[PDB]
């Protein structure tokens, strides 16, 4: 009843399941930036990088080598920036290798589309890391994970 | 709401309410054991929630009856929720499959 | 499009027919839950909050004989506590639960679409026969105002320790 | 007229049935045999009427062979339990003989037997409504009297001359 | 240690009622009947077989023992 | 904000932030709708016009130009004011009055972003 063939195609290597083809799943996936409609590859990259560079600062800030120092947050931001640069390089090389120069009109599966996506991802990631750095440096609750209220 | 590609699901919250009451009203059955105090499972859970809200940021210490009461109450609640959704959707008023 | 928020678009789920519908739903809970369910919840909150606010004020003005002796001068939530031991709040809880059983059946009907949300057919004096729309709008408006009022009364009590009218009398 | 006017009318129930007020908010008649429900209602009401009388009269008169407790309800635990088991067995004999061995839902109403009709007398609709109303009132009143005697620990008439609070 | 009361009219009554209740219930709940005669009874108890009687009495004894021990535990029987 | 701690009496800035943040989340939804093209709202249009100055489209255009121009001027001016206050401990009207301000500089508490004045003394001149 709940599990069925994918797209009514019994011989495709997939099954239609609640996790895979439910209404909530479809809405969530179709509203994520990687799939939302109307966004340019640049805007997709911007949103995704913003979201990712934010979470990156914390692990580095609170568990890095200079975590028990007075420069822990700056060190964390710096290490996030380095990782963001490495991942932007990965994105760029993947784009140049995978996508040939034929023009499919910026569909995120084109050379131009992926270039825009990686540029937006770099900008948004650096911006999000900086925003997280500002918020952590200025709010005590984030520097102590709530152990200021104790 | 579609639980799958084309399968619809009611998702009635009254099922949740009924299952919650079905597990919680029996939970009122008091016990004089130290864990419950003198009270039942649901009442003990409410009392612990209030007691540890008074001391908000500090968590209930390991060994506090709060953790055991929480675990038992939620185990029973989830069991009753599963059984209630099964009854409402398979044995309910609009089920098709003879279960 | 929305009347309440001129610059925001009218909520899709809100048709504008319901009482107190001015297109106020910036966050979008109407899409999250069935509008009939939300309307029933809103009217239930309206009524219980109206009773709670009127009760706060009336308890400040007057206290039933004997209840004062049991309560020992406590007010608002303190009274609740004193009376839980007596079992007064226990009787209230039991009977409200008994009513809410048939409320559950009525909500089954409402979600099935057979019953209008908040319609318990309780009009013994027939005050709503003349202008049902006006009466429903008044119910919703006063209920929202009473929800916010009981919120304010309870939180002023938490701040000061005084009562709704006592705080107004002295600060 | 319907007892609960904000709820769908109970379709199974009908005016021909004694004590019909349209009061099936939770739809028991839709899930269970209505003849079974009617027979159970009449039997519970009859037992509860006799039980109210049997909770009130012992307070005044106690049989010679028995010793009375604090309340008629406590007299159940005071008296020999042989008596209680023999009451159970006599009631079983009465049930078998009354129903002619037709004690199960599938066979109880065979022969076009009106619920609650054991042939003791003719059936009058007004008298049947009287019986069912009195039985319902006696069921609720037996609950009340039994719990009053249970908690108060005093006879019902003494507790109406005193009116102490019920506390536990 | 819990209390287990000595044999008494109360214990006998509890056992007898548990057995009778389980007999009647076994009338309602036992799906398949074995193949043989039936104990000499008419009406509802018209297919009561000896194996069904034995099964209902076994369950009645289990239930009576449980109820006796539990009521002694809570102090009601004793 | 120093008095708005957990064991504090006043909640001035927190109240301001609460109400302006409700307004700002609603405006965030509005600008999202405008960006997506679903809504016909124009930039900066909140429907606030009780006195109806800009009801006429030509009047609306002239007033929009005036608003943007004065907004740019105020954007420059408030930054100037804040930096003057950080340097000299003086409000706008005082700083306007005193010209050799660095002679009559008034004391000022720390900014709350102290690191931003790090280079003022070591790298930069500190005429005071
Ligand atoms: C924990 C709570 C609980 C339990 C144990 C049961 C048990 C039962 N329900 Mg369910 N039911 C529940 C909650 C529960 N219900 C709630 C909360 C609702 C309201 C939403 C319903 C509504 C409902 C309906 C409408 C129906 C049932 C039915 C049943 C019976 C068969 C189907 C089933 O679920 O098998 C339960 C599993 C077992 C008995 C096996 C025991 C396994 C254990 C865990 C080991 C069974 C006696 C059907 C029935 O036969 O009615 C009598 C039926 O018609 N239930
Ligand atoms: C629904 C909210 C609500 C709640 C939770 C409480 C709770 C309490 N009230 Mg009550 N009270 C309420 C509404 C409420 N009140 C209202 C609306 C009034 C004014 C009419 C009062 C007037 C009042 C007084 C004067 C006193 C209490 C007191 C109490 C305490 C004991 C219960 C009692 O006798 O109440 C009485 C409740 C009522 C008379 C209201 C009945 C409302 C009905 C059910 C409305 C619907 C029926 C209608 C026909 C339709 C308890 C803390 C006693 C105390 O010591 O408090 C500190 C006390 O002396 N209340
Ligand atoms: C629900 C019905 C019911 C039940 C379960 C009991 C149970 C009991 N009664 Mg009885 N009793 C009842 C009705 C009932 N009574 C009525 C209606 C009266 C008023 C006449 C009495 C008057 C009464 C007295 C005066 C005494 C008891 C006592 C007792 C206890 C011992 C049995 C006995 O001697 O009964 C005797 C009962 C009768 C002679 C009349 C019973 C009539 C029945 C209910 C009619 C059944 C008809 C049905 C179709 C078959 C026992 C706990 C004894 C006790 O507690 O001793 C301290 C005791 O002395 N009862
Ligand atoms: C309020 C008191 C009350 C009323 C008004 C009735 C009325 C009735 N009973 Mg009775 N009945 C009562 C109490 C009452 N009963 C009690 C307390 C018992 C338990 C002993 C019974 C047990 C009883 C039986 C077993 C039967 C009746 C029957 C009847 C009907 C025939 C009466 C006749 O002439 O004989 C009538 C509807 C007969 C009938 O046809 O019922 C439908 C019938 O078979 N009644
Ligand atoms: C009215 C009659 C009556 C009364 C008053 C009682 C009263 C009592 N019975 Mg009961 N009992 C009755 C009838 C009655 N019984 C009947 C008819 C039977 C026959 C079936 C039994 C059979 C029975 C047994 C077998 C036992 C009792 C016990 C008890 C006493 C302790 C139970 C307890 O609190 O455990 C509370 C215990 C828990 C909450 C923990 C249970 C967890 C166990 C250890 C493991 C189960 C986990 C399971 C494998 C996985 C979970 C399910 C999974 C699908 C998620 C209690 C006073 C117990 C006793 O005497 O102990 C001293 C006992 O062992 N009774
Ligand atoms: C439902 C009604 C009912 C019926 C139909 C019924 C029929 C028969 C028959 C018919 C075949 C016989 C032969 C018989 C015999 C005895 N019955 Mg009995 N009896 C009923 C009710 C009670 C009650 C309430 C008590 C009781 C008792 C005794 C004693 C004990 C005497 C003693 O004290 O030694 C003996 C010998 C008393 C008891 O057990 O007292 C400890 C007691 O209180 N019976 N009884
Ligand atoms: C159903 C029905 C019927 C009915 C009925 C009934 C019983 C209807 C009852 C209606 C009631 C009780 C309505 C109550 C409204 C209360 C409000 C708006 C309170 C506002 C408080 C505010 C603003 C406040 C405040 C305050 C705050 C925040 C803080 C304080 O420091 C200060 C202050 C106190 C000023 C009847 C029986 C007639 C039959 C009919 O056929 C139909
Ligand atoms: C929208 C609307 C309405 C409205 C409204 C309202 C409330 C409108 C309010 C408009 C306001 C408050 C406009 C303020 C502009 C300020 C400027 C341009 C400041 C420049 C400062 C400078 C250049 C400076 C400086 C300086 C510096 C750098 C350092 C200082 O030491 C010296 C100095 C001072 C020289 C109304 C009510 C009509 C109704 C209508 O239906 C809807
Ligand atoms: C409340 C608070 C604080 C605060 C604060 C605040 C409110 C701070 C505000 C700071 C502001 C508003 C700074 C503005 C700087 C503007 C500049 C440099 C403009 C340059 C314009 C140029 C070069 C224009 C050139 C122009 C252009 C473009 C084109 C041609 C014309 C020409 C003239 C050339 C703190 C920081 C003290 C912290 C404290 O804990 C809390
Ligand atoms: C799945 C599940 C289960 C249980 C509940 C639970 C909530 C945990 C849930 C999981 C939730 C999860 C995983 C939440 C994670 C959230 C994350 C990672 C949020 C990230 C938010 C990012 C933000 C704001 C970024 C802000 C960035 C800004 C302004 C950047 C601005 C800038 C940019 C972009 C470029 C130029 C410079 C400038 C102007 C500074
Ligand atoms: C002592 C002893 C000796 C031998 C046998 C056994 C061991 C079993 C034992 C006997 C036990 C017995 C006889 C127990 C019987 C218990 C009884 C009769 C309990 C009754 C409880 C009654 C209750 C809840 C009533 C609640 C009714 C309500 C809300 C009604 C609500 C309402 C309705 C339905 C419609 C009108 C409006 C109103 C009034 C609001
Ligand atoms: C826990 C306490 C809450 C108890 C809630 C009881 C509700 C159970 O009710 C469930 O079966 C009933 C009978 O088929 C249905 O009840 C429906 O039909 C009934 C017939 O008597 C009518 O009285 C009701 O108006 C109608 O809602 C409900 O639609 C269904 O939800």
């Amino acid at each position: 009843q709940f599990v069925k063939p994918y797209n009514d195609d019994p011989f495709v290597g997939n099954l239609a399941t609640p996790v895979s083809t439910s209404s909530f799943t479809r809405s969530f996936l179709s509203n994520l930036p990687a799939y939302r409609s109307g966004l340019s590859p640049l805007l997709r990259g911007l949103e995704i990088g913003m979201t990712h560079g934010y979470f990156l600062v914390g692990p580095f800030y609170k568990l890095g080598p200079l975590r028990n120092s007075d420069v822990a947050l700056i060190s964390g931001l710096f290490s996030s920036i380095g990782l963001i640069i490495i991942l932007a390089a990965c994105l760029a090389i993947y784009g140049v290798v995978s996508f040939n120069e034929d023009d499919n009109t910026d569909s995120l599966q084109t050379s131009r589309g992926w270039k825009q996506f990686t540029s937006g991802w770099l900008v948004g990631s650096i911006g999000g890391a900086s925003f997280a750095y500002i918020l952590i440096s200025n709010i005590v609750f984030l520097q102590t994970s709530g152990l200021n209220l104790i | 709401f579609e639980i799958s590609d084309g399968v619809e699901f009611d998702l009635n919250p009254l099922v949740l309410a009924i299952s919650f009451l079905g597990w919680s009203l029996p939970g009122l059955l008091p016990s004089n054991i130290p864990l419950y105090g003198g009270k039942g499972l649901t009442t003990a859970l409410f009392a612990e929630i209030g007691e540890h809200l008074q001391t908000f940021p500090a968590p209930p210490p390991i060994g506090d009856p709060f953790w055991v009461i929480l675990f038992i109450w939620h185990s029973g609640l989830f069991a009753t929720m599963i059984f209630g959704t099964i009854g409402y959707n398979g044995y309910g008023p609009k089920s098709t499959t003879k279960y | 499009m929305s009347p309440s928020i001129p610059f925001l678009k009218k909520p899709d789920a809100l048709d504008g027919t319901a009482a107190g519908d001015i297109g106020f739903d910036p966050l979008g809970f109407s899409s999250l839950a069935d509008i009939k369910f939300l309307q029933e919840a809103e009217i239930k909150h309206c009524r219980i909050a109206m009773l709670a606010a009127a009760g706060s004020i009336a308890q400040d003005i007057f206290t039933f004989p004997g209840y004062s002796a049991l309560t020992g001068g406590a007010k608002m939530t303190a009274a609740h506590d004193k009376l839980v031991a007596t079992g007064t709040m226990g009787q209230i809880l039991f009977w409200v639960s008994f009513a809410e059983v048939f409320g559950t059946v009525a909500l089954f009907d409402t979600l099935d679409g057979k019953r209008a949300p908040g319609d318990f057919k309780f009009d013994p004096l027939g005050m709503g026969k003349k202008n049902m729309a006006d009466m429903q709008l008044k119910e919703i408006k006063n209920g929202r105002l009473a929800m916010l009022g009981i919120a304010g009364m309870t939180h002023g009590y938490f701040i000061s320790g005084k009562g709704p009218l006592e705080l107004l009398g002295n600060f | 007229q319907m007892a609960v006017p904000f709820l769908q009318p109970p379709s199974k129930l009908s005016s021909s049935m004694q004590g019909y007020a349209g009061f099936d908010p939770l739809g028991f008649s839709e899930k269970f045999d209505v003849n079974w429900l009617r027979e159970a209602e009449i039997k519970n009401g009859r037992v509860a009427m006799l039980g109210v009388v049997g909770l009130l009269i012992p307070e005044f008169i106690t049989l010679p062979m028995y010793s009375a407790g604090a309340t008629p309800y406590d007299s159940a635990f005071t008296v020999p339990a042989w008596a209680l088991i023999q009451i159970t067995l006599g009631c079983g004999a009465a049930e078998y003989y009354m129903h002619k061995g037709k004690m199960t839902p599938d066979n109880m109403f065979d022969g076009s037997r009106a619920p609650g009709d054991f042939g003791w007398g003719k059936a009058d609709p007004v008298m049947a409504t009287k019986e069912i109303k009195n039985g319902r009132l006696a069921m609720l009143a037996f609950g009340g009297i039994m719990h009053q005697q249970l908690i108060t620990k005093m006879g019902t008439f003494a507790h109406l001359v005193d009116f102490k609070p019920l506390v536990f | 240690v819990p209390q287990t009361a000595a044999w008494s009219a109360k214990t006998c009554s509890v056992m007898v009622i548990s057995n009778l209740l389980c007999i009647v219930a076994g009338r309602y709940v036992i799906q398949v009947k074995g193949s043989g005669p039936s104990l000499p009874l008419t009406g509802s108890f018209s297919n009561f077989g000896l194996p069904e009687l034995l099964a209902t009495t076994s369950l009645g004894h289990i239930v009576g023992s449980g109820a006796i021990l539990g009521l002694s535990y809570v102090g009601l029987l004793s | 904000l120093s008095m708005e701690g957990a064991g504090g009496k006043v909640a001035t800035m927190h109240q301001l932030l609460l109400w302006l943040g409700l307004l700002e989340v609603v405006s965030a939804f509005a600008t999202i709708q405008m960006f997506g093209g679903t809504s016909s709202r124009m930039p900066g249009e909140f429907g606030f016009d009780p006195l109806g100055f800009g009801k006429s489209e030509a009047a609306m255009k002239t007033y929009r130009l005036k608003e943007v121009k004065n907004g740019r001027l105020a954007m420059i001016g408030i930054g100037g004011m804040v930096h003057h206050y950080l340097l000299t401990g003086k409000g706008p009207l005082q700083f306007l009055g005193g010209i050799p301000n660095y002679k009559s500089c008034i004391e000022h508490p720390a900014s709350g972003l102290p690191y931003l004045m790090k280079a003022v003394g070591p790298v930069l001149p500190k005429i005071c």
